[PDB]
């Protein structure tokens, strides 16, 4: 019932409301989007590996 | 500013006369085509109002910043001081010649444009290893062998000196010269005399100063050596003490042998490498050759040779007499006495003696210099 | 603009960033690097034993400090090198501490370490880094501890040896075992002159004991002369 | 007679001409500015064109987008990664993942593409100005000359032969010789003789400081190889990159292992270098690895020594070409007075002749002069020689 | 095996021959001057690698990462060792999967860590030598394929001149009569073309036979 999630630029924040997925939707050690403005986490990044295994 | 290179009339022919007055004659039309702008349309001052729009266009506060690309159409893609990679563009002033990675571009304070380039006043490499000032006098202060001062003097001066007898010979200088003698030969005096008559940039590299510690950093110091000498001007470098390329190891840096190696061969890759060195010479000399690398001697990269043996008896009375010039010796004794002291009285020998006898006079404060003192010094200079 | 000296803090405004005033006294960078060596300053008074080996000193470097012209007069070039041997720490680096105290002079004695890297230069390619400080500091000295050792011992002495045209500096190394020294160093006009630290003696000692037991809270007699007497010489 | 009626004239417009010049303004040395008549074009509109028009728009590197609609991904190596999109003025064919490009400096969307990063290390590292070196100041070779030519010349020379032989065209070609036996001398041949790009990697120029950081450097120029048509990478002193593997106990010699298997994978295997001829030249090729040496990546494997008999009359003829010297020389028989000696051996006997001949008082070469100069160069300076000690190759 | 013994073409073959897809790695390639990114570099390969499930990776030059460890203080290649325990983790053990397999070419397998050749790391070795005498007339038939010759060549006969060469060089000694053909301006290759360009091959220059007739 508790979001929590740090951003890519060594700032970390959580929201007490889970966002446009809720935790069911979600598993720790994800990678999705947040809103700049509002610091809001809004959708979920599929997936992306480093170009170099790429 | 270069208006007419012509000078080679060098008389007061009529032809000098006429290319001034036609000169004179050109400078005024341009001059009367340009007043009439103002005359006509001046619609500024044209001096300080292009001036303040400049300073005002332009980001007042220009930073230091990098280029590391370039891009011809207004654009330039460089990193901020901060890390950020800019995609700052080209200004009106860009002048853009100094387009080369690392030349820190200016740019604007509002939109961040490209607003100066950075004067550069550092070359660390060069700097950490270029002569200032005249280390001795003339070539008449060395003494006794000039074998390698009329060698020495083609091989380095005669090229400068006036290189159209050379290229009426059809042929370029030597290579380069390697002076290798007996330890203490004056093979650093030979340089002495080298910078003293010099006329073109000198560098000079501690012989352990090519092995760094790092891994890797050997050949990089070759290189950067390379790049200052060659990329500042007409040079003369004289790397001295050569054999400690392998000769002395040490524990500070991490490789081996494979890194004197690398550093040998990096050092001749960049004497005589895959492109145009330009107007570059090297003099460099060693105490023990017989350890060198034998690639770095071979006809090509380093092509005088040059043999320094010990002041002869004859050669050793003009060294006596030029080490001691400004002495006021007493005429007790008599020089000849200690010449055949040592059976292998070297160069440095000499100087030792004299300035023993120098210090021995002192320790009495006298004002000459007694035999007895000449004496004391030989023995503590020879036997030790 | 001219007040404002190069390599200088100067107040900043925040918006602007335009200047707003000097800054004093920010730093000194040969000042660092001497507090962090911790130099045992001494006094030439408080030297114990070598009374002869201090002359030789003020012989060998002093003489041209507070009389420039005497060897002048006769004509003889300047002294170079001068080092401290025998028994290790035997008052050789008090003596050459009480040098400097007695001379006025630069003392920086250096171990080869990195941290003291961070001030002379980024990567210290060559040995010159120090000259640098020292450079402008003309009335320095420079003492240096007992291979890569000989190898800056060897640049520097090729350096301040015509290469430096700068005068009236001096160098000191001090270390034991002189008959296990660089050869190449051992060159005649690398060396100008050479002083040793013999182990003390019980003549020796008495002015060590004066000296060392001065600061000490003594009983009423303190009868040192038999102390000295059962001390069998042992060292500085 | 008018001495000083000259002299003052010319000087009165020498001083008229600065304080003309003076008065438009080319004064006020700056510190990187250009000429007020350089930067005329933005005082009020270019520059309200060049600055209020454009934006900064920092560069940064794509991950990679995601499927059912643009779903661009915004990656910063140095502030921060995000979810954001390209501009109006890209095309969504070009939506490259691990791309280098400029995004909105406000909309944070990628507004203008751009090309790779050129890694300056290796940037650096091109001819881009053939050497003087032409085919026919490299005479004695004329056997390597062919062979080199097949390799590097012939086959891009006439492509149409190749092709209807029904043969894939030799792979590229090791020059290993004694010292100074004209490896270099015919590596800046082929650079000032074709016009395919030519990568010089000095074997030094390859050994990096961190662990790894060297071979990296082999990726970037066999990229920067592959990125342009036809290229011929020619690398010298290839004896430092790497000879061999023979680590024993404790970990040594080894990292310049990975640094000559990164530079062989990028030679051949997994879709190879394909429009991209090697020319390596060691010295001592003794310690060369079985799999770098190995055909199919190195295959012809062409040899340069000492010139044997009218080797060296070549050199003669060639070296000497601009020299001034009498006429009635025989330079056979120096060629003969020569047993075994380098082709710079000869370049610098003639050099050293045309010093001798100078020396003195002579105005041209004599032949005693070159015998004399023989004397020296090769009967005195014969100590080291250099040959001996790498004519066994090792 | 040798170096031209054939990994290259086995892996080419492989590649095409499986409905799947085949991760292609680089010996060397997995490296970095960061602490561990190779590591790093290695388990985002067994993650894409996990991603199609029917797929193939192949670590060639095996030997990079499979360095022999060491003992020493200074050096030792600390990262690159770290680089060959996360392949090893990756592979098999804790929290492996059994979904695709995974063919590593090595040139030199006694510099291969002992660990490499664990059983559930590697489990089938394989070992591919030089072709004798019948697969070195193979060679010349494949290599040759494409090859305009008139039948007057013996593949036999070149295979048995042929001693001790490895296929890489058996079939580049193609290319080189080829080249020489081309040098001869005909059509066809003859027998002495290919005797020529087998000579060629060896790379062995005859300088005054006289000291052994
Ligand atoms: N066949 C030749 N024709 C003309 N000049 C030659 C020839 N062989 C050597 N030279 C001369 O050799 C010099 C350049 O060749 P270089 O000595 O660099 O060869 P190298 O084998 O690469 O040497 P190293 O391997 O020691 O670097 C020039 O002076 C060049 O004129
Ligand atoms: N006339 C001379 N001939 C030779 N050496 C001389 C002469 N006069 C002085 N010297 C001494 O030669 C030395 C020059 O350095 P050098 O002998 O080259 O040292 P090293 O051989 O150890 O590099 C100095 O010690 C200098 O005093």
């Amino acid at each position: 019932k508790c979001v929590v999630l740090k951003t890519s630029t060594r700032q970390t924040i959580f929201l007490p409301v889970v966002g446009l997925v809720d935790p069911d939707k979600l598993k720790p050690g994800d990678l999705v989007g947040v809103n700049k403005d509002s610091y809001l986490i809004l959708d979920t990044l599929p997936s992306e590996y480093d170009s170099r295994v790429k | 500013a270069a208006r007419i290179p012509t000078v080679t009339p060098l008389t007061k022919c009529k032809l000098r006369l006429l290319k001034l007055e036609r000169i004179k004659d050109y400078l005024l039309m341009e001059e009367e085509f340009v007043a009439n702008q103002e005359r006509l349309k001046p619609q500024e001052e044209k001096t300080e109002e292009d001036r303040s729009k400049v300073d005002d266009i332009r980001g007042s506060p220009m930073s230091v910043g990098s280029l590391e690309e370039l891009i011809d159409e207004n654009h330039a893609i460089v990193s901020s001081s901060v890390g950020p990679e800019y995609y700052v563009s080209i200004m009106s002033f860009v002048d853009k010649d100094q387009l080369e990675p690392g030349c820190s571009i200016l740019m604007h304070n509002k939109v961040l444009s490209v607003v100066g380039l950075l004067q550069d006043e550092v070359d660390p490499m060069v700097s950490v290893m270029k002569v200032e000032k005249a280390p001795l006098e003339s070539y008449a202060d060395i003494g006794g062998l000039d074998p390698q001062i009329q060698e020495i003097k083609e091989a380095v001066e005669l090229p400068l000196t006036h290189p159209e007898l050379y290229e009426d010979i059809g042929i370029k200088p030597p290579k380069g010269v390697i002076l290798y003698g007996e330890p203490g030969t004056g093979k650093t005096l030979l340089a002495k005399a080298v910078a003293n008559s010099t006329s073109a940039t000198f560098l000079r590299v501690v012989g352990s100063e090519l092995i760094q510690k790092y891994l890797g950093d050997g050949p990089k110091l070759v290189r950067e050596l390379f790049r200052v000498a060659d990329d500042l001007s007409p040079s003369i470098v004289f790397i001295d003490e050569i054999d400690a390329v392998g000769t002395k190891r040490y524990d500070a840096h991490s490789g081996g042998e494979r890194e004197i190696q690398r550093t040998m061969l990096e050092l001749l890759n960049q004497l005589d490498g895959f492109d145009s060195r330009g107007d570059v010479k090297v003099i460099l000399a060693t105490n023990k050759i017989e350890s060198l690398d034998p690639a770095l001697l071979r006809p090509g990269r380093i092509d005088r040779k040059i043999e320094f043996p010990l002041p002869d008896i004859k050669t050793r009375r003009r060294i006596f007499t030029i080490h001691t010039s400004k002495m006021t010796l007493s005429d007790d004794v008599n020089l000849e006495e200690f010449v055949m002291t040592k059976d292998e009285f070297s160069g440095a020998d000499i100087k030792a003696i004299c300035t023993e006898a120098g210090l021995l006079a002192l320790r009495e404060r006298r004002m000459k210099v007694t035999h007895t003192d000449f004496k004391k010094a030989k023995e503590k200079v020879m036997f030790k | 603009i001219t007040k404002l000296t190069p390599t200088t803090r100067v107040a900043l405004r925040n918006d602007s960033y335009v200047l707003h005033l000097v800054l004093p006294s920010k730093v000194d960078p040969l000042v660092n690097l001497m507090k962090v060596e911790k130099v045992p300053d001494s006094t030439y008074d408080m030297i114990g034993g070598l009374d002869q080996q201090i002359k030789e000193i003020k012989e060998v470097i002093e003489l041209p400090i507070k009389h420039p012209e005497l060897f002048e007069s006769l004509g003889i070039a300047q002294p170079k090198g001068v080092l401290l041997y025998g028994p290790p720490g035997t008052g050789k680096t008090l003596l050459a501490r009480a040098v400097a105290h007695h001379t006025d002079c630069t003392f920086i004695r250096v171990s080869g370490s990195e941290l003291v890297q961070k001030y002379i230069g980024e990567g210290s390619r060559m040995v010159r880094e120090l000259f640098v400080m020292a450079r402008e500091h003309a009335p320095s000295i420079i003492f240096m501890d007992e291979s890569e050792v000989q190898r800056t011992m060897l640049e520097l002495l090729n350096q301040l040896d015509g290469f430096e045209a700068s005068n009236k500096i001096k160098v000191l190394m001090a270390t034991n075992r002189i008959d296990i020294l660089d050869p190449a160093l051992l060159r005649p006009g690398r060396i100008d002159r050479k002083i040793e630290f013999p182990n003390p003696t019980e003549e020796s000692r008495f002015d060590i004991l004066k000296i060392h037991s001065r600061r000490m809270n003594l009983m009423r007699g303190i009868d040192l002369k038999k102390i000295g007497d059962k001390m069998n010489g042992a060292s500085g | 007679p008018y001495s000083a009626s000259i002299k003052k004239v010319e000087k009165e417009i020498k001083d008229m001409s600065k304080k003309v010049n003076d008065l438009i303004g080319i004064k006020e040395s700056d510190t990187g500015l250009a000429a007020p008549s350089q930067w005329d074009l933005v005082s009020d509109k270019q520059m309200m064109q060049e600055e209020q028009p454009l934006q900064v728009a920092r560069c940064t590197k794509i991950i990679n987008p995601n499927t059912e609609d643009a779903k661009y991904v915004i990656n910063v190596k140095q502030i921060a990664k995000f979810v954001v999109g390209l501009g109006d003025k890209v095309s969504p064919t070009d939506i490259e993942e691990g791309m280098r490009v400029g995004v909105d400096r406000n909309k944070y969307q990628i507004q203008i593409p751009l090309p790779p990063k050129i890694d300056p290390s290796v940037t650096m590292m091109t001819v881009e100005e053939k050497p003087d070196v032409t085919y026919n100041d490299v005479g004695g070779c004329k056997e390597q000359i062919e062979k080199m030519r097949e390799v590097v010349e012939l086959p891009m020379l006439h492509p149409e032969k190749f092709v209807k032989l029904g043969i894939d065209p030799p792979k590229g070609v090791l020059c290993y010789g004694p010292p100074g036996t004209g490896k270099t001398l015919l590596a800046r041949a082929v650079a000032n003789r074709t016009d395919a790009c030519f990568i010089r990697v000095i074997g030094s120029e390859l050994v990096q400081k961190y662990v790894g950081e060297g071979a990296r450097m082999v990726r970037e120029l066999f990229q920067m190889a592959r990125s342009k048509k036809a290229c011929i990478v020619f690398f010298d002193e290839v004896d430092a990159i790497g000879g061999a593997r023979f680590d024993d106990g404790v970990g040594g010699d080894n990292e310049v292992q990975r640094t000559m298997l990164e530079i062989v994978n990028q030679l051949d295997g997994f879709d190879a270098r394909g429009n991209i001829k090697v020319l390596m030249a060691t010295n001592r090729p003794d310690t060369l690895d079985p799999a770098l040496l190995r055909p199919g990546r190195l295959d012809r494997k062409v040899e340069f020594g000492l010139p044997d008999l009218e080797g060296r009359t070549q050199i003669f003829k060639i070296h000497t070409r601009t020299m001034n010297c009498e006429r009635d020389i025989r330079f056979e028989l120096l060629a003969r007075l020569c047993p075994n000696s380098t082709g710079a051996d000869i370049r610098s006997v003639c050099t050293e002749a045309g010093m001798y001949a100078i020396r003195a008082r002579r105005k041209t070469v004599t032949e005693k002069d070159f015998l004399d100069a023989v004397n020296k160069v090769i009967k005195g300076y014969q100590k080291f020689s250099a040959t001996p000690k790498y004519m066994v190759y090792n | 095996g040798p170096p031209g013994t054939g990994k290259t073409l086995m892996a080419r073959a492989c590649a095409a021959q499986t409905n799947a897809t085949f991760l292609k790695l680089a010996g060397p390639q997995l490296v970095q001057m960061f602490i561990g990114d190779g590591a790093k570099l290695v388990r985002d390969a067994f993650q894409l690698a996990k991603e199609k499930a029917p797929c193939i990776i192949f670590i060639d030059e095996i030997d990079a990462i499979g360095t022999k460890r060491f003992d020493s203080e200074v050096s030792g290649d600390r990262e690159v060792q770290r680089t060959m325990l996360e392949l090893l983790n990756q592979l098999d053990g804790f929290s492996s999967d059994e979904r695709i397999k995974v063919i590593a070419a090595t040139n030199r397998a006694d510099i291969l860590d002992p660990a490499l050749m664990r059983s559930g790391r590697l489990d089938r070795k394989i070992e591919f030598p030089h072709p004798t005498e019948e697969a070195r007339a193979r060679i010349l038939q494949i290599h040759s394929r494409k090859m305009n010759v008139h039948p007057d060549v013996n593949f036999e006969e070149l295979a048995r001149s042929t001693d001790d060469f490895n296929g890489a060089q058996l079939k580049a000694v193609c290319v080189e009569a080829g080249m020489l053909a081309l040098r001869r301006d005909a059509t066809e290759v003859n027998h002495e073309d290919f005797n020529e360009g087998i000579i060629q091959v060896q790379a062995k220059k005859k300088a005054s036979l006289n000291y052994y007739a």
